[PDB]
DNA sequence: AAAGTTGGTAGATTGTGACTGGCTTAAAAAATCATTAATTAATAATAGGTTATGTTTAGA
DNA sequence: GCTGGCGCGGGGAACACTCTAAACATAACCTATTATTAATTAATGATTTTTTAAGCCAGTCACAATCTACCAACTTT
DNA sequence: ATTTACTACTCGTTCTGGTGTTTCTCGTGTGTTCCCCGCGCCAGC
DNA sequence: AAACACCAGAACGAGTAGTAAATTGGGC
């Protein structure tokens, strides 16, 4: 059971009661809960099943080197950068 | 999209839910105040819910709560079960016509009753003896128990009550009681419920719709649930029933009794 | 209690200083004494004592021996008197 | 005037010892001479002189303010008996 | 028996469940003469009404419109052991589960069954009989038939929505019983074993047909328009109410 | 070494750098990350010593009922509210 | 309105992060990676045990500043990721440790005798007695050469020699380049252990004249155990991208092995040598 | 020497050191003839920049304005490890300790040590000199003086200004010493502190010239005192060198021992 | 490949030399002392004018 | 197979203290009051105490030198 | 009667591009002991 | 020249009015 992170972006409402139906809607449209990896994983079909021409992002508890992994759905002025195996996030411009 | 529920064993425990009504918003199990502040509650990751009186929810709120498969549980006063409501089709055939055919032998249910006593106390059962009066050495034993762990934890005990008319208003040894032994029968029933088994056969009890349920709690009951209500009638606060309700479900939390439930019934139908 | 008898017992009560640092102290500190004397100068120990120097007018004295006379100029005597702690310790009789 | 700092202060300069230790050098140099001549035992300091006890009869006096006569009570004093190495250095002293 | 209450409120203030219109409708209801309550969408009950409910016994079922489907039931599991060690006697015994399943003929074409035929030869019967009657009345009202094919195409789809109907009432028949929905006969193992041999027992009576006519008509939205047809077929036909007897002799099948 | 999730909202710039020193800023006011409890308190000390009027929630990873715990600074429309035990947010009115 | 900012832990951050072809600037008190494209990319400095600056990089002076308040060292690097120029703040060290590296490094018998223990944590082996340090060296050096040999058989890429200078690589060297690189990598590590605890990284012991003798030999004490095989399979599968390959597996033993926490204890070992107790 | 870089990018361009600014304007600096280069605030250094400068082996220090903080230096912890073994047996050395300690009081106060003196009775009689002179410019320039009583918290206006004029001299310090090449926790007066070196040679010309200027500027009273402390104070080292003379100082200093520095 | 021969450099262990350390003695200087006739500290209670010296306190 | 449950060990906050000169607190000396009492000085040769110059023999403390000897390096079979 | 989709439509919030504006977030006798967090060995589906 | 404070201004997307519509989300 590791912790979860999801945050939605211009997604339709139907996403976020679903995902409402698991995670806690602490802040607006930022979903943070603690289930199995599996559970993470049907989830994440949610997300890509769900959404539409919004973003997602979806960050998970590991045991790699930073402790956490996520993953994107969608286009964001914020876009994961990796660095020599490192997943960073960049920001574009206008 | 489809709507899976998830593993009984990476759930919470229970949720009290009271005065609001309970709507779905987009998809989303929300319960809704009057002062219109509204609760967003992650259903799926919880095992069951306990309705307490002022709750109001809609049809459609209850068709999400049954797909996801989270047990529901109309709570009055006391926290005693009063209903409940969950999905038909979550049982496999097999398990049933197992239970049940073990149900048929009387000697097949006398195996497993002596192994309900041998799980329950350690020591095996008196042979070759019949049902009531293992009901009456359950008594006993079971009277027992309260004698003890009262006169370990210092709290007023002059014995077992039911029904909530007779308290005397500063009673709460039996509100304690009955709320940690009804919090067992919720979770115990979303477990039997959940692998697909039939709470109605029932084993030691017989006539009650749920004396299956009855039988598994009375089986691990004593091992942590007793005595943290002795300790909240012991120390005896104001509102009793929030402390025994916390600290039974973080006793669920720290025992991680959910997990181990299924292994355990298996093991208790074991000796069919 | 002559000079190095009183050395010893200076380094006896003080273990952690050399017995060869207590006898040139004892040495140096009464030869200062003695020069400041010899100067002129007085010495004032509060709680001990004073040392002033006295006058001692010049006659013709004798030889006691032979009762010879003698022409003696005038000098200078050292005198002490005994501090107030020195006398209250000293005398054990009211 | 000599004091307990500048005697003290020539056990700095002379023998570069700590001002602590030149302190309580001094301190319980006289100390010591206190405690044997408290002790009733005369301490005699060659090149110095002699610390001598003597006990004095009780005598006739009074207050010199007035001359209202009260008698000097038996007592235990201190004397100094120079010796003739200091006699000497100090017969040809100047009195500043 | 049983009421459909749709669209309202369900409260209790006089010791009566009281069904609360938008406007103000009030539905007194006896608390008695109904074994069982059907909640129809648009329905949202207080928990007070729970608890009284609770109280008398009658088995609360969240269904669908009308009752078209099951989506959760009160009771879960059954009430009563003597009825379902009862099922489950007449279920365990090849002889009497052998007994029922004859009856399940019996009543499934009006024709008795040949002798000495065990479920499995009876289950042979029943595949063909039924394929040929799924050719046939596909024939009869001028349907393409390619051999009752879906993959999770019109017709098939039409059929599929017929089915979850009659599941849907028939389920919930079988709750208001009492009984298991798994325990089946001529299917087994499946959750809704029992319930889908009882389906099986009137499916081809009216709902299969009436859905060969509307994919015959074929609207653009084929499920919704069946589901509101099998929705009347069960209001007007009672279906609900009448599918207990039937149930009734199956089970008596086993003598008592 | 648990999950670290920080939500910042209505804060000065200061604060959201101060934060992208740790974490990862991979939404808007989205901040992820894995550190120690210690050093999770720390960082709340910052949430606490730059956000004005703003409200923050950090969310951390335990093992917990919920596998996580979180906590708020600030005030938002979104606030956490106890249920028997358990921390959820309750969604406000206007 | 100024909190303090403190470093965290050494062994609590990630590896290290490379930077190549963009400014370094610092935006609202946030390390953050610039493109001239105009993609801004935010950099957890304090979450970073080392950052590697490679060619192409403008950094800022309150960029180096940030960087050396939260105890992160920048390495410029170059060719092959060969460690060039470093810079973080020095005063991350209480004067004790100091004085006790110093300390050692003065008395020739506390310097066999530590170096005896460095030998004793490399090989295994009890170090060999009436051996001076220079002779050590050589042993050291024998049975370095040795296992250079050894694993170079054992995976099988095609020995040559050990050649530090990239001048000499024949384009497909990709052994060299994997070692040059994995030492590269290590000794960033270690040289922000010794700078996190706080040592002297100039003051060493096995080698001298060279400004990082001690974390030469530090490093030299725990390469051979993990990352000098791991480059030898990356040697060995050969590549088009070597050096991406090497950061990853390199980062990954580092995250295995608990090296930075190791670090620490490892030197406070190495330093106990001299039968004082360490400070 | 040593250089100061302020308000502009550098850059290697002709295989030297350019500044670029903001109106384009290039400062040529040749490879050599500097040892070390201190990058004012404003600067942005680029890479190949920094390669040349580990390449002549020129150190690289980050500090403020006109050297009046070191936020950070290149080859951090020292560079050459002769040079601080001759610092830290000079240290260690009780003898050589005492005799470069009293080198700091003759520099200090201009007077020789008095002889048989050991560090802690130096100690006191420096800090004596120091509250003398506390006292006398409190009297010079008319300033209510109730001693040097702060909070570390709360951060009274003299202390202020002491406070930050002494800052300023520790970074004129720090960068002095890492310009000499020296290890600021190896200190001989103070110990203990990873500033102790800093701490010292700092307090050597503590108060010939910045805190009178923070007794001054106490006395004139500001609103801001910090800011109008340190602006003088680089007043001060921009016009009199200070940091430009320090290390010469720090030679004969740590010269005092006679160990012949490497 | 395996033994056998070098061997140089830590660590130990001895050799030597220079310097502390009491013990005893020598004498060497320094203190007693015997005996003048008379001078001169020694005192008591009191007030007031130095100061030696303990006590604190800002400085490192 | 990597995790949960009790364990110490290490690196920091009180605190625990050192040294100076100068300023202050104050109780302790100084003088100057009387007349009667008590005790020192003048001197030298003879005698007497204390200290010390010179061993000077013992030891002992640190350092030069000489010796064991290991464990690898390098010739021999 | 409830819930959902769609559509304006407000508006708190985040980002960007302008101006100033400022080049910083600071104090230093040293060593010596309690305090809790942190790697590190045993029981486990 | 970098970078912070502070400002208006533009997106901009979250949240909330209305309206319209459905009672659903398989097949065994």
């Amino acid at each position: 059971m590791s912790m979860l992170v999801v945050v939605t972006e211009n997604v339709p409402p139907r996403l976020r009661g679903r995902l409402a139906i698991w995670l806690l809607e602490v802040r607006a449209g930022v979903y943070v809960g603690d289930v199995s990896a599996k559970i993470r994983e049907m989830i994440w079909e949610q997300i890509a099943g769900l959404a539409e021409e919004g973003n997602v992002v979806m960050a998970w508890a590991t045991n790699t080197e930073t402790g956490f992994e996520f993953q994107t759905f969608g286009l964001n002025r914020r876009t994961p950068v990796d660095l020599d195996g490192l997943r960073l996030v960049s920001f574009l411009p206008v | 999209l489809p709507l899976n529920p998830i593993p009984l064993k990476d759930r919470v425990s229970m949720i009290f839910l009271q005065y609001g009504q309970i709507d779905v918003i987009d998809g989303a199990f929300v319960l809704i105040d009057k002062t219109g502040i509204r609760t967003h509650i992650p259903v799926g990751s919880v095992a069951c819910i306990m309705l307490e009186p002022g709750t109001r929810v809609s049809h459609a709120a209850v068709r999400l709560a049954a797909q996801v498969g989270t047990l529901l549980v109309w709570v009055g006063e006391a926290g005693v079960r009063v209903y409940a409501s969950g999905q038909p089709g979550g049982a496999r055939s097999d398990k049933l016509l197992y239970q049940a055919k073990l149900a048929l032998d009387e000697d097949l249910r006398l195996k497993v009753v002596r192994k309900m006593f041998e799980l329950r106390f350690g020591e095996p059962a008196p042979a070759r003896r019949s049902v009531e009066q293992l009901r009456g050495i359950e008594g006993s034993r079971v009277r027992a128990t309260y004698a003890l762990l009262a006169k370990q934890y210092g709290v007023t005990w002059n014995g077992r009550r039911y029904d909530p008319k007779d308290w005397e208003k500063g009673d709460t040894i039996n509100q304690c009681i009955s709320a940690a032994t009804s919090c067992l029968y919720g979770v115990t029933e979303a477990a039997i419920l959940a692998a697909g088994y039939a709470p109605a056969i029932g084993f030691v009890h017989t006539g009650k719709p749920l004396s299956f349920v009855y039988d598994i709690a009375d089986i691990i009951k004593f091992d942590t649930v007793v005595p943290k209500a002795f300790e909240i009638a012991r120390r005896n606060p104001g509102e009793p029933d929030r402390e025994v309700r916390l600290a039974c479900r973080d006793i669920f939390r720290s025992s991680k009794t959910l997990a181990k439930l299924i292994p355990l019934i298996e093991d208790v139908l074991a000796a069919g | 209690m002559t000079k190095s008898e009183l050395i010893e017992r200076l380094a006896t009560q003080q273990s952690h200083i050399p017995a060869k640092t207590v006898e040139d102290a004892v040495k140096e500190m009464l030869e200062h004494m003695a020069s400041t004397l010899a100067q002129g100068e007085r010495i004032e120990i509060r709680g001990f004592g004073s040392f002033s120097l006295h006058y001692r007018a010049p006659r013709t004295g004798r030889n006691p021996k032979t009762g010879d006379k003698v022409e003696l100029e005038g000098k200078y005597v050292p005198h002490f008197k005994p501090g107030k702690e020195l006398r209250d310790r000293a005398n054990i009789y009211g | 005037a000599l004091t307990k700092a500048e005697m003290s202060e020539y056990l700095f300069d002379k023998l570069g010892l700590s001002k602590r230790d030149a302190k309580e050098l001094v301190e319980l140099f006289f100390e010591e001479i206190r405690r044997a001549l408290e002790n009733g035992e005369q301490v005699k300091l060659s090149g110095f002189g002699n610390f001598d006890l003597r006990d004095k009869n009780q005598r006739p006096g009074r207050n010199p303010k007035t001359g209202e006569d009260i008698p000097i009570t038996a007592r235990r004093v201190v004397t100094f008996r120079p010796g003739q190495k200091l006699k000497s250095r100090v017969e040809n002293a100047s009195p500043k």
